[PDB]
C-alpha cells in the first residue's frame, strides 16, 4: 500500500518453512494474517 | 491570460549548483500550485517535486537530497535549486502551474482517499546542459563523389557543442541542400554531414565550397570538394 | 445495523500434507479497507431515548 | 511502442503496469518539438477545449492496463502520449509510464535513397576513420540500419540519427561507422544495408 504511517500496517505478509506432504523437503510460502493474530519477538 | 517563461545558465560544470528561474505572468505566485519536470532527449518526463506558496512542498525521493525549491512572492516567480550535478542531469527543465484533485474509492472518513495533482498550462522550457568538457575545434573533411545526377558533401566531425551553421559557396547556392541532424558519439563528441544535388556536368569545376561556422570556438572553415 | 468487510480476498491452499491442508490468505483484490458497522442514527437515538 | 492507425478510424493506447487497484489515471500529449499537454485527467473527465474524440478507461477495473480510446483518427492526433499512474495500492510514481507514438498512416511509401561514402584521405592521416551513411527521402520515419563487415555484421561503433522530416515528406537519418585505418584495410569491403517499412536496401564500400 501507500501510507503515511498512521494506518499501523494491521494487515501483515508473512513468509516461512513449512511442511510438505514428503517428510524431506520444507515449503517457502507465504501467506496474510492481521496484526491480532501475529506478535512479533525480540 | 497565463504566460510562463522560464530561463536559466543553459551549461553547468559538475558537482556544482543550478539555478533555474520560472517567471510567471497573468496570475499569482500565491494562490497557486507549481511544479517542476525535466525531460531528457529520448525519455519520458521526470517530474521533480512541487511548491506552494504557504510552505507546502515536496520533493522527488530520488532527488530529495539535492533538489531545493522556493517561491518569490515580492516579484512573482519559482526559483529551483540542484546542488551535486552530473551527467545525468543534462535535461529540459519546464515550469507549470498544478491543480490539484481528490479521488474518493472508499469510505471518506477512514481516509482511504488519495490527492492527485495535474499539469494543465506549460511553459516554453529552458535547456540546460550540464556537461563538463572543454569545447573542442570541429575537423572538416571533404566528401568525393563516388561511382545524369550526382552527389557531393562535406563532414564535419567530432566537435562540441551545438550547432554548427554549415552552408555552400557562402550562399550562393541554396537549393537541393541537405543537412542532417548530428549525433552525440560515446566519446562526447557531436559529428553531422551535408550532402548536395549536383549536376554530373560539372566539369568547368565552377567553386564549389562548404562554410562551415562554430560559435563557441569560434572556428569557420571553408573546404573545397573535389572528385 | 450493516456490517461488512470491503477487502475482498483470495484464499490459498497450501498442503501441509499428505491428507491435511491448510487455508491462506492470499492477495488482497482492490482496495485495503477495513471492516465497519452502520447504525442508523435516528433509530439509535429514538431507542436510547426509550430506554434511558 | 509504436500504434499506426489508418486516418478516421480509432486509435488505442496501453502505458503503465496493471491495475492493482482504484486508479485515476492522467493522460498527456506530447508534440515533437512542443512541451506536453493534457488530454485527460481522472480517468475519463477532459478539460475544456479537447474533444470528446479522446476517452480513457475508467479506474476502477481491477487488473487491466490504462487504455486510450482517440475516435476519429486524424493526421494532427500523431504525437506522443505519456501517462500518470495513481493507484492506491502503489506509492506516488515521480516517474511518468513509457510514452506511446501515433501513427497515422497516410501518405504511405516512399522508397529510401541511401548513399554510402568511405573515409576520406584526410582524415586517414590522423589516424582516424569514418564510415557515412546518409539516408533521404523515405516515409515514414522509421528506420533501421545494419553495418556488415564482409558478411560478418559490426556489433558497436555504430552511431544513427532520429529521423527528420523537412519541408518534402521526406526524412533525415545519418549513419556513421567509427572504425581504424586498420580495420579499413582488413576486411575486403563493407556493406550498409538499411531496412525500411518492409524492404531492405543494401550498398557497399570498397577500399583502393
Ligand atoms: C456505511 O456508511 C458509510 C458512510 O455513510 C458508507 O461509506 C460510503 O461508502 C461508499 C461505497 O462504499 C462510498 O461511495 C464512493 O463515493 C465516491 C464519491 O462519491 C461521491 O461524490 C460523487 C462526485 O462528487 C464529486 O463531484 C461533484 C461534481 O459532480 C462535486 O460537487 C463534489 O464536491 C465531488 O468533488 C457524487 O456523484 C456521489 O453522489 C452519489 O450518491 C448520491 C446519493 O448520495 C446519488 O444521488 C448520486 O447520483 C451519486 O450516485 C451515483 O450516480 C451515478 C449514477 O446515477 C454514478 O455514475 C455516480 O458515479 C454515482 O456513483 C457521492 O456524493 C465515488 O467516487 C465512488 O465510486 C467510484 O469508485 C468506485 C470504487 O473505485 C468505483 O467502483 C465506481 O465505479 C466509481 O468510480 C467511478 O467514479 C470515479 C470518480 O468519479 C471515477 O474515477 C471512475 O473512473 C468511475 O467513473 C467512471 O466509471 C463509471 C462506471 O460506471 C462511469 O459510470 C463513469 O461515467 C466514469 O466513466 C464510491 O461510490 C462513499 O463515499 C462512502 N461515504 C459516504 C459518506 O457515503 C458505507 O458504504 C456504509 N456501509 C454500509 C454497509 O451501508
Ligand atoms: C473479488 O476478488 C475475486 C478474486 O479474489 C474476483 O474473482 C473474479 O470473479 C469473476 C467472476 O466470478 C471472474 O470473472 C470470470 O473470469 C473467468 C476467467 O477469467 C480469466 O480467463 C479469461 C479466459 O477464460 C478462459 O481461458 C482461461 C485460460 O486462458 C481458462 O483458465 C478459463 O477457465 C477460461 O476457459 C481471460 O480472458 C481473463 O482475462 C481477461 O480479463 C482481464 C481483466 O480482468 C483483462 O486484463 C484480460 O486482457 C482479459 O480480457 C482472465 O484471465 C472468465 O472466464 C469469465 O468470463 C466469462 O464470464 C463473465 C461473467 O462472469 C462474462 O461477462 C464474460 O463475457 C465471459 O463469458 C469471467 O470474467 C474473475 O476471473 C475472478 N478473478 C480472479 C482473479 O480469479 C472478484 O471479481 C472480486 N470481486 C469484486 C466485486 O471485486
Ligand atoms: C501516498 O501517501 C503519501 C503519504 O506520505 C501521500 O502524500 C501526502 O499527501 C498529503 C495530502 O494528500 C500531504 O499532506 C499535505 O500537507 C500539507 C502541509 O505540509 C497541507 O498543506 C496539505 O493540505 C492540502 O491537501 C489536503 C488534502 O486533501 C486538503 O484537504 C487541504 O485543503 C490542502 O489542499 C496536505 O494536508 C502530505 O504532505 C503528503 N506526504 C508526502 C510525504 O508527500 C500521497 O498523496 C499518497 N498517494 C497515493 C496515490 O496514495
Ligand atoms: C527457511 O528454511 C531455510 C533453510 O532451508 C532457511 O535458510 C537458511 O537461513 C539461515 C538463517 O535463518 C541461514 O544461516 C542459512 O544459510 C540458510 N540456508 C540454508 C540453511 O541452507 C530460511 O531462512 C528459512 N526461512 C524462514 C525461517 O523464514
Ligand atoms: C442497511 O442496509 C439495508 C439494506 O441492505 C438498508 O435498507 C435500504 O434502505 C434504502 C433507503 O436508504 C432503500 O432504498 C432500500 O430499498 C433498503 N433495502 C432493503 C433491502 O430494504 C438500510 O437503510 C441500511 N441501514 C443502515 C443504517 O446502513
Ligand atoms: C510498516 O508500517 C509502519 C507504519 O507505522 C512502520 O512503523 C513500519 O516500520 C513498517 N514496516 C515495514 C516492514 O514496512
Ligand atoms: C438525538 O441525539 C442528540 C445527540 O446526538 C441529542 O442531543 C438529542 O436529544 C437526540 N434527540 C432525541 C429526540 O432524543
Amino acid at each position: 500500500n501507500n501510507i503515511t504511517d498512521d494506518m499501523r500496517g494491521e494487515l501483515k505478509n508473512c513468509s516461512f518453512n513449512m511442511t510438505t506432504e514428503l517428510r524431506d523437503k520444507k515449503q517457502k510460502v507465504y501467506s496474510l494474517f492481521y496484526r491480532l493474530d501475529v506478535v512479533q519477538i525480540n | 491570460q497565463v504566460h510562463l517563461q522560464e530561463s536559466g545558465p543553459g551549461l553547468v560544470k559538475p558537482s556544482e549548483t543550478l539555478s533555474l528561474t520560472c517567471q510567471v505572468s497573468g496570475t499569482l505566485v500565491r494562490d497557486n500550485y507549481w511544479s517542476w519536470i525535466r525531460q531528457p532527449l529520448g525519455k519520458q518526463p521526470e517530474w521533480i517535486g512541487y511548491v506552494h506558496d504557504s510552505g507546502d512542498t515536496n520533493y522527488n525521493p530520488s532527488l530529495k537530497s539535492r533538489v531545493h525549491l522556493s517561491l518569490d512572492k515580492s516579484k512573482n516567480l519559482v526559483s529551483l535549486r540542484l546542488t551535486g550535478v552530473t551527467a545525468a542531469d543534462s535535461a529540459i527543465y519546464y515550469c507549470a502551474t498544478t491543480k490539484h484533485g481528490r479521488r474518493i474509492y472508499g469510505v471518506v472518513a477512514f481516509k482511504e482517499w488519495f490527492t492527485y495533482f495535474y499539469m494543465d498550462v506549460w511553459g516554453k522550457g529552458t535547456s540546460v546542459t550540464v556537461s563538463s568538457a572543454s569545447t573542442k575545434g570541429p575537423s572538416v573533411f571533404p566528401l568525393a563523389p563516388s561511382s545524369g545526377t550526382a552527389a557531393l558533401g562535406c563532414l564535419v566531425k567530432d566537435y562540441f557543442p551545438e550547432p554548427v551553421t554549415v552552408s555552400w559557396n557562402s550562399g550562393a547556392l541554396t537549393s537541393g541542400v541537405h543537412t542532417f541532424p548530428a549525433v552525440l558519439q560515446s566519446s562526447g563528441l557531436y559529428s553531422l554531414s551535408s550532402v548536395v544535388t549536383v549536376p554530373s556536368s560539372s566539369l568547368g569545376t565552377q567553386t564549389y565550397i562548404c562554410n562551415v561556422n562554430h560559435k563557441p570556438s569560434n572556428t569557420k572553415v571553408d573546404k573545397r570538394v573535389e572528385p | 445495523i450493516n456490517c461488512t468487510r470491503p477487502n475482498n480476498n483470495t484464499r490459498k491452499s497450501i498442503r501441509i500434507g499428505p491428507g491435511q491442508a491448510f487455508y491462506a490468505t492470499g492477495d488482497i483484490i482492490g482496495d485495503i479497507r477495513q471492516a465497519h458497522c452502520n447504525v442508523s442514527k435516528a433509530t439509535w437515538n429514538e431507542t436510547l431515548g426509550k430506554v434511558v | 511502442t509504436f500504434v499506426s492507425v489508418a486516418p478516421g478510424q480509432t486509435a488505442r493506447i496501453t502505458c503503465g503496469e496493471e491495475s492493482l487497484g482504484s486508479r485515476s489515471v492522467i493522460w498527456y500529449q506530447q508534440r515533437p518539438g512542443q512541451a506536453p499537454s493534457l488530454i485527460i485527467y481522472n480517468n475519463n473527465d477532459r478539460p475544456s477545449g479537447i474533444p470528446d474524440r479522446f476517452s480513457g478507461s475508467p479506474g476502477s477495473t481491477f487488473g487491466t492496463t490504462a487504455t486510450l480510446t482517440i475516435t476519429s483518427v486524424e493526421a494532427g492526433d500523431e504525437a506522443d502520449y505519456y501517462c500518470h499512474i495513481w493507484d492506491s495500492r502503489r506509492p506516488t510514481n515521480w516517474v511518468f509510464g513509457e510514452g506511446t507514438t501515433l501513427i497515422v498512416l497516410s501518405q504511405p511509401k516512399a522508397a529510401p535513397s541511401v548513399t554510402l561514402f568511405p573515409p576520406s584521405s584526410e582524415e586517414l592521416q590522423a589516424n582516424k576513420a569514418t564510415l557515412v551513411c546518409l539516408i533521404s527521402d523515405f516515409y515514414p520515419g522509421a528506420v533501421t540500419v545494419a553495418w556488415k563487415a564482409d558478411s560478418s555484421p559490426v556489433k558497436a561503433g555504430v552511431e544513427t540519427t532520429t529521423p527528420s522530416k523537412q519541408s518534402n515528406n521526406k526524412y533525415a537519418a545519418s549513419s556513421y561507422l567509427s572504425l581504424t585505418p586498420e580495420q579499413w584495410k582488413s576486411h575486403k569491403s563493407y556493406s550498409c544495408q538499411v531496412t525500411h517499412e518492409g524492404s531492405t536496401v543494401e550498398k557497399t564500400v570498397a577500399p583502393t
